[PDB]
């Protein structure tokens, strides 16, 4: 049942990373609703202010 | 439990810092400058170097809750204050040289070990008791769910005191010579003594010997330190050794590295890291500690004090490390140091004082009595065999008396003849008669070989 | 019997090993400073004491010793028999009237070379503690597991406290 | 004379709140949990005659 | 106080765990939804108790669904809707449920309710709703028509 789980964990991330290629305007908009505006990287907190 | 354990991690909501270096790095010359400017402004306001060279070296103790430090100079010289925000509680000149300080299960109490006696203050500088039994302490040290404070002093005594009423349940005589060096354990609620034998002890106010005696060291022991776990006891000695012992049966030296000096004074955070205290001179060894002791090979981090150092200890929730020297004190940025999520009905630092006051009568009702102390805290689970004469045998030591035994027979005085004495000496030899009767009862429980 | 000393001196020094390696990238403390100015290396054995190794050994003897259990000679020299200076009582007689206390169990600290345990048990604690094992249990095992496992909402989440607490008759 | 009791005498009659449920159920299962204890049991088990 | 939040909590926990076992969320987003439903759940769970606070927290839900509808399309994934859609639609009517008690006399709650009933829920919950609230709003002609219209 190794080779199982190991099945179900690429599936998560085949389905992880068509999920964050391509949003569309209202996905976007949809994120900050729910999880709101973070940034945790310095540098890109950074550009964000400036 | 891993998906018990996989509902964890769900509801924690901080997680333990780290520190890495780089394209070969080590992580041991790395000083104290770097790291507060690469962290953010809270945590570099942490790092901080008092000033106190004209009283003597100082000695320092964390509350219980990381909210509150207090420390004392060995001239006199106590003061107690809030070290997250910088505003001062009590400063105070006890008339006399102190030895050592503790808090007693909150801020608001403070015990000192003066030169001649033991004190009790308040945060605010005002003196509550002074107990004239205990004298010349050296070393104090509290147990926080027992409300016992324990005192190690210079005449060979160990001291058990019950804060929560006010009476000494035990004094022990250690027979070994000058008590110095002494350490608990919190998953045990044990004391350790450290001798120039190179023996550890191990103590509970139940018993009058020792527990246990374990030989650590080729020379005389000067520090000793347990973890929050209870698994791994970490000791130094003359010998220029640093040895890691197995504490959960086993006793054996788990890792042993030779130093140029021994460490005076040796102490563990809440996950794991071992610092040692040489000289003037602090090191600091990180393991990964999942089922594991610290790895010894190479320390994690390293710094230079002012002067020699006289007190170590972590911060309960925070990644600092208080150290206490001669110039003053100054406090360290450990990063990982400090267990990031702390439960808020046990130990809250954002607390009110309702929230406090609260806190503190549920845990007087549920104090643990002083006798229920032993090296297993699950003992009372265990279900004892024991012969029935010696359950009667340890009924009568622990009363003083037997609670069954009859008394011997005196006859009543009665009339119609029977109170002349001449009747009560007879009666009395009747009845001590039947009595016979039942103890002897108790008690009995070739052809002329035929006239052999 | 001298050939077990000798083996427990050997696994002691065994233990307490003298030579250990030193720690890489440690700093080193202050030994000297010249007030008209530099660490130096050391000597690694520079302490003598007492032989601990020694001494311990004597005193796990002792507290061995004194835990075992006593042989009891009842013999009375004259009882019966003639007695004086020169007549003693035959060895027969001191057989006959010598009762051995049964062997004991064994100490928790034989396998353990470098502890000394204690054996006195704390009778106020074993006050409180179950005598008899109750009736529906079976096994020793589980009773303890029953009485280990905490209920309160200090050690268990709130659905396991309420699942924990459930009571029997609801009206 | 007829007369009425309780048929447990130290339950408390009335509307109860969510804390006062939940300390009751926990004193009933700790009461259960150390039964066989002797400080427990003789306590439990003194009535007056 | 806590103890009641602490309880709302774990039980919105296993079909957070699913939604990490699809992929559909990743774990820091789990983080995130935690996080913010703690906050709500503590400003309706207070002794004073404001109308705001219960509309926060529908709308919160609300937003939550129609972000799961999206990403599950595009995945093209369908199953597992009684363990994650079921258990907040559940969640939601409960709020409803105790909102529409501690303010009876707002008919723009109870319309909200209604609206929220029909894209939603089942119809036999539909059902209730109209009429709890006919009950007690007998007096206005024009919500009987609604209920006739549906």
């Amino acid at each position: 049942a190794v080779a199982a789980a190991e099945e179900e964990r690429r599936l998560r991330q085949r389905n992880r990373l068509r999920l964050e290629e391509d949003k569309p305007a209202v996905e976007r908009c949809l994120e900050e609703l729910v999880f709101g505006d973070v940034e945790n990287d310095e540098d890109a907190l950074l550009r964000r202010l400036r | 439990t891993s998906i018990k354990a996989a509902r964890s991690e769900l509801l924690l909501a901080e997680e333990p810092g780290f520190l890495e270096g780089e394209d070969g790095e080590d992580t041991a010359k790395i000083c104290q400058a770097d790291i507060v400017e690469a962290v953010d402004i809270a945590s570099a306001a942490k790092h901080f170097d008092l000033n106190l060279r004209q009283f003597g070296p100082y000695r320092l103790n964390y509350s219980r809750t990381g909210r509150h430090l207090a420390f004392g100079g060995r001239r006199g010289h106590v003061a107690a204050l809030d070290w997250v925000t910088k505003k001062l509680m009590c400063e105070i000149n006890v008339m006399e040289a102190v030895r050592d300080i503790r808090f007693l299960h909150s801020e608001a109490l403070l015990a000192v070990a003066q030169n001649r006696w033991l004190h009790i203050y308040d945060n605010q500088g005002i003196e509550l008791h002074c107990i004239r039994r205990c004298d010349r302490v050296t070393r104090l040290e509290f147990l926080p769910f027992h409300f016992l404070l324990a005192t190690a002093s210079e005449t060979g005594f160990l001291t058990y005191l019950d804060v929560s009423v006010g009476k000494i349940v035990a004094a022990l005589n250690a027979r070994a010579g000058r008590l110095d060096v002494m350490s608990q354990n919190p998953y045990n609620a044990v004391i350790h003594l450290g001798h120039s034998n190179g023996t550890v002890s191990l103590w509970s106010p139940a018993m009058k010997e020792p527990l246990a005696k374990i030989l650590c060291h080729r020379g005389g022991v000067r520090a000793v330190a347990v973890d929050s776990t209870g698994t791994y006891m970490a000791t130094s000695g003359l010998d220029h050794q640093l040895k890691i012992f197995d504490l959960r049966g086993t006793y054996q030296p788990l890792s042993t590295r030779t130093l140029p000096h021994g460490a005076g004074h040796l102490a563990f955070s809440q996950r794991g890291l071992l610092v040692a205290g040489m000289g003037d001179v602090v090191n600091i060894w990180a393991g990964q500690g999942k089922a594991s002791p610290p790895s010894l090979e190479q320390p994690y981090l390293t710094h230079r004090l002012s002067g020699p150092v006289h007190g170590l200890q972590f911060c309960p929730f925070e990644d600092v490390l208080g150290v206490g020297h001669t110039g003053g004190i100054t406090s360290m940025l450990v990063p990982g140091a400090g267990e990031p999520n702390f439960d808020g009905l046990e130990s809250n630092p954002y607390r009110s004082r309702k929230q406090r006051q609260e806190w503190e009568v549920k845990a007087l009702l549920e104090k643990v009595p002083a006798e229920l102390i032993c090296l297993d805290p699950r003992a009372l689970a265990e279900v004892d065999v024991i012969s029935l004469e010696q359950g009667k045998k340890e009924q009568i030591e622990r009363l003083g008396y037997d609670p069954q035994a009859k008394a011997p027979f005196q006859p009543k005085p009665k009339q119609k003849g029977r109170s002349s004495t001449a009747s009560l000496v007879k009666r009395k030899r009747k009845v001590m008669d039947e009595e016979h009767r039942d103890k002897v009862r108790q008690s009995l429980q070739s052809a002329l070989d035929r006239f052999v | 019997k001298e050939k077990k000393k000798k083996e427990q001196m050997i696994d002691l020094q065994n233990l307490l090993t003298t030579q250990s390696p030193s720690v890489k990238s440690l700093a080193v403390p202050t030994i000297e400073e010249l007030e008209d100015e530099n660490h130096r290396q050391m000597i690694k054995e520079a302490f003598a004491g007492d032989d601990v190794i020694r001494d311990f050994l004597k005193e796990k003897r002792e507290a061995v010793e004194a835990s075992k259990p006593k042989d009891v000679d009842l013999t009375l020299p004259g009882w019966g028999e003639w007695g004086g200076v020169g007549l003693k009582p035959s060895a027969k007689k001191r057989r006959r009237f010598l009762i051995k206390a049964p062997e004991g169990p064994p100490r928790k600290d034989k396998n353990l070379p470098n502890v000394i345990i204690n054996e006195k048990r704390n009778i106020h604690a074993a006050a409180h503690q179950v005598r008899v094992l109750p009736y529906p249990f079976t096994h020793h095992w589980q009773f303890e597991r029953t009485i280990q496992t905490p209920i309160g909402s200090t050690w268990n989440t709130q659905r396991a406290f309420q699942k924990l607490t459930t009571p029997k008759v609801v009206t | 004379n007829i007369r009425l009791w309780k048929a447990n005498a130290s339950e408390k009659l009335g509307v109860l709140t969510s804390r006062e449920k939940a300390a009751k159920d926990y004193n009933q299962k700790l009461k259960e949990k150390f039964q066989h204890y002797p400080h427990i049991k003789r306590i439990a088990r003194h009535r007056h005659l | 106080m806590a103890e009641i939040i602490q309880e709302r909590i774990e039980d919105r926990l296993p079909e957070l765990e699913q939604l990490e076992r699809i992929g559909l969320f990743s774990h820091a987003e789990i983080k995130a939804i935690i996080k913010k439903a703690s906050d709500l759940e503590y400003k309706i769970q207070r002794r004073t108790l404001f109308k705001e606070d219960f509309i926060n927290y529908v709308q919160y839900e609300i937003n939550l669904l129609e972000l799961i509808q999206r990403r599950r399309t595009r995945i093209g994934y369908s199953f597992k809707k009684d363990e994650i859609e079921n258990s907040i639609v559940h969640r939601v009517q409960g709020v409803f449920q105790r909102a529409s008690a501690k303010w009876k006399d707002d008919v723009q709650l109870w319309l909200s309710y209604v609206a929220f009933c029909k894209k939603w829920a089942t119809k036999t919950r539909l059902s209730k709703v109209f009429s709890a609230m006919l009950a007690i709003h007998s007096n206005k002609p024009a919500l009987w028509i609604m209920a006739a219209k549906w």
